[PDB]
């Protein structure tokens, strides 16, 4: 409990700053998300 | 002059605008292949804890007096 | 006889007690193992 969250919630924050950076392979000009 | 022009240039070239990024893809390849190898001896470690911690419970929990 | 058998009943116990221990720490290094790896990329 008092290491295993803390590593957990540091990966969560990590993995929001990776997620606000998701390819679409887009053409013309989509510039968004997939399943958006 | 010599001397502190070629220590420019280099200052220059060195880290200020070298085209060169393949050291950040490098870099790169080398922490994936670490963190991968980490990964599967974690994995590895948590399949043998399993299968002992198994074989431990079913000794454990059907013995009692 | 029965105080040999009651001898053997306490050391079995006790070494019941020692292996719930372990095994505490074994399932949760496992748990912690387990969830730690699952919440990767």
């Amino acid at each position: 409990d008092h290491l295993y969250v803390l590593e957990h919630n540091l990966h969560l924050l990590i993995r929001e700053f990776h997620k606000q950076t998701v390819m679409p392979h887009p053409a013309s000009a989509p510039f968004g998300h997939k399943r958006m | 002059l010599m001397k502190l022009v070629s220590d420019l240039k280099q200052f220059l070239i060195l880290n200020d605008f070298p085209s060169v990024n393949e050291a950040i893809d490098q870099r790169n390849q080398q922490l994936r292949a670490l963190q991968e190898e980490c990964d599967r001896k974690l994995i590895t470690l948590r399949d043998e804890v399993s299968i002992d911690l198994y074989e431990l419970e079913e000794e454990y929990y059907s013995s009692s007096s | 006889e029965r105080r040999e058998i009651v001898e053997v009943n306490k050391k079995l116990k006790q070494k019941n007690q020692q292996l719930k221990q372990i095994m505490d720490q074994l399932r949760n290094l496992i748990w912690d193992i387990n969830a730690m790896l699952a919440m990767r990329n």
